RNA sequence: UAAGGGAAGUCGGCAAAAUAGAUCCGUAACUUCGGGAAAAGGAUUGGCUCUAAGGGUUGG
RNA sequence: UGUGCGAAAGGGUCCUGUAAGCAGUAGAGUAGCCUUGUUGUUACGAUCUGCUGAGGGUAAGCCCUCCUUCGCCUAGAUUUC
């Protein structure tokens, strides 16, 4: 047996999976579910699709271009069995699989490397903008604070910094209504 | 261990308890499986929802209740006399962010 | 669930288990075809009562492959290594 | 072994290597303040 | 609007597809062989209209060159120049080849 | 709602499905010349950005 | 009193099909300001591209989780050679 691939989005195809069509120029359509087959009677293209493969490559957010993925073909000239070869093939294919999973990794890192930048940019400007929500202390909390920074000698803005901390530390929900008290 | 006065916050997953109901009927029955929530959760068979969390229910119509919704659940001591509970649950709706990723929680006292 | 033809190393369970049942740990049987009960269901199995008169009886059965994808869906992968070979890297992986 | 020659070539070019305090906390305020806008249309959709 | 929408996608209403299409514009042997698969005398004004973009007869010249400035023929045309969707565009999607020696 | 088939069903296509608005091409026999006729058979219809035509008043 | 039960949550597995928002010498054209055109410029503008197989849902008769949290427990009532 082997492992096929769906026509239309590229998944792999085991047996006893999807529907295959065949049409009357000769050319037969191997699709991994309903989804697909379905989709391709509705004629619809894989390539505008964008969870297909297809898409994928179209839109360049798969690896095209590896020395890894020249290892993969259909091979119409068949070899003569050989066990020694079929076990260097296996090692093989486990090295390449290695290989492969660690330049894709590096790839998808070009693709999203400026998404930092971005968000701190954003960020930035959305606290520009809202300076006035970042958190506070209460003003009987201030008073307080001022208070006992008279009565032990202390700084009143160390006093507000630790405040800070702990009602940062501490996040409480606020909750809609509230009982009626009965008569 | 626990108190009889205790309130904690709680995430209701109101879409397995909906899941197949007629259209006509959905928000009545979250309001009975709210109750029934803060029946097994506090163990009181009194419980009274407040206003606030009728409207977050209701907000979408008959059958567009929130597929999560997370709530305070209160119980409190029966001062009434001549009541033949002596504990009830308050329940009430909680302005949080998404409910979505939230734990049971207990609400502090202060 | 591995065979002499398929050497990729897998139990007898799906991807996401076996739906309504959970995770097959002990030693299962496998039997050609269906049987009376439904999932969780006690089955008794007994020995045939007769000597039998078929070749179906004297065959002597060579698996090539099992099936271990998912059965919650239209599953295409057999492990998950696999399904993390072929989807490639997602935004949660960077994430975490 | 072509494909291994490549690899160490890479490895040795820095291929595969991996690289704010500020940013950090910039990153967090601004979170925070988008829990307030969120909390506040929450308010607005409920009155 | 399509006649008798609800039967759209059965094998009996099957429209033929942009490769053949493809096929078709690019060798007229391929349209030859689609065109003997049909009957002249029951065809659309004798066969003598046809739309190989459309792969669709009409009764008339007239006919002909109206379809060509609606919307449908116009489609058609940005699909083409897309370029339909085959087989060796979905072997190169998943990076297979074929190794012919 | 239903794959494939498409009246094989039934006394009987009963019931259902199919058609349908508008613009344009086009429309037979028969006829009391008025009709038939929306006969039949076809092409098309979204969104957006534009262009053109269709008026009134004042001014030498 | 447990390899317990329940409510959440995390992970998985599936379904859909790429979220809100921001940005772009992408965008048919149109109108202003001036260098009167040299992406002239600014503005509007279906849609396209990127952030983004993302966002959302997931047991209600899917799976895993002493070792992710919180809670519950040795009852109550009735009957029996
Ligand atoms: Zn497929």
């Amino acid at each position: 047996m082997r492992i096929e691939n769906c026509f239309f989005c590229g998944r792999p195809a085991w047996p006893s999976k999807g529907i295959t069509f065949m049409r009357n120029d000769g050319k037969a359509f191997r699709f991994c579910r309903s989804k697909c087959h379905k989709n391709f009677k509705m004629k619809r293209n894989p390539r505008k699709l964008k969870w297909t493969k297809a898409y994928r490559k179209n839109a360049g957010k798969e690896m095209v271009v590896d020395s890894t993925l020249q290892f993969a073909a259909r091979r119409n000239v068949p070899v003569r069995y050989n066990r020694e070869l079929w076990q260097k093939t296996l090692k093989a294919m486990e090295r390449i699989s290695e290989i492969r999973a660690r330049r894709e990794r590096v790839f998808y890192k070009k693709r999203m490397a400026g998404k930092r930048a971005r968000e701190v940019a954003a960020a930035r400007k959305l606290v520009a903008e809202n300076e006035h929500l970042l958190p506070r202390l209460r003003g009987s909390e201030k008073r307080r604070l001022a208070e006992l920074a008279a009565e032990r000698g202390v700084d009143v803005e160390e006093l507000e910094r630790e405040e800070l901390a702990k009602l940062a530390s501490k996040k409480k929900s606020k909750a809609f209504g509230g009982e009626v008290r009965r008569v | 261990a626990i108190a009889d006065v205790v309130a904690r916050e709680y995430t209701i997953h109101l879409h397995k308890r909906l899941h197949g109901v007629t259209f006509k009927k959905r928000a009545p029955r979250a309001i009975k499986e709210i109750k029934k929530f803060a029946q097994k959760a506090m163990g009181t068979s009194d419980v009274r929802l407040d206003p606030q969390l009728n409207k977050k229910v209701w907000e979408q119509g008959i059958k567009g209740v929130p597929f999560r919704i997370r709530v305070r659940i209160s119980r409190r001591r029966n001062d009434e006399e001549g009541a033949k509970e002596k504990l009830y649950s308050y329940v009430q709706a909680v302005n949080v962010k998404n409910p979505k990723g939230l734990l049971t929680s207990v609400v502090e006292e202060e | 669930a591995s065979t002499e033809t398929d050497l990729t190393k897998k139990k007898i369970t799906p991807m996401g288990g076996f739906v309504r049942y959970g995770e097959v740990n002990n030693d299962y049987v496998m039997i050609k075809g269906s049987v009376p009960g439904v999932k969780k269901r006690i089955m008794t199995l007994r020995k045939s009562l007769f000597t039998h008169t078929s070749r179906k009886a004297l065959e002597k059965v060579e698996l090539k492959w099992i099936d271990t994808s998912s059965e919650f869906g239209h599953g295409a992968f057999q492990t998950a290594a696999e399904k993390k070979q072929f989807m490639g890297t997602l935004k949660k992986d960077l994430q975490t | 072994q072509a494909l291994e020659e490549e690899e160490e070539r890479l490895e040795k070019e820095g291929f595969y290597d991996e690289d704010d305090e500020e940013e950090e906390e910039i990153l967090q305020k601004a979170e925070y303040i988008r829990e307030q806008h969120a909390l506040i249309r929450n308010e607005a959709k409920m009155r | 609007g399509v006649f008798a929408k609800r039967t759209m996608t059965k094998t009996r209403r099957r429209l033929r597809d942009l490769d053949q299409i493809e096929r078709d514009l690019r060798s007229p042997r391929h349209l030859q062989q689609y065109k003997e698969t049909k009957a002249a005398e029951d065809l659309p004004g004798l066969g003598l209209y046809y739309c190989i973009e459309c792969a669709k007869w009409f009764e008339s010249e007239t006919s002909l060159v109206g379809h060509r400035k609606g919307k449908p023929h116009k489609r058609r045309l940005k699909q083409l120049k897309e370029g339909a969707y085959t087989h060796e565009e979905a072997m190169a999607a998943i990076g297979y080849r074929i190794d012919n020696g």
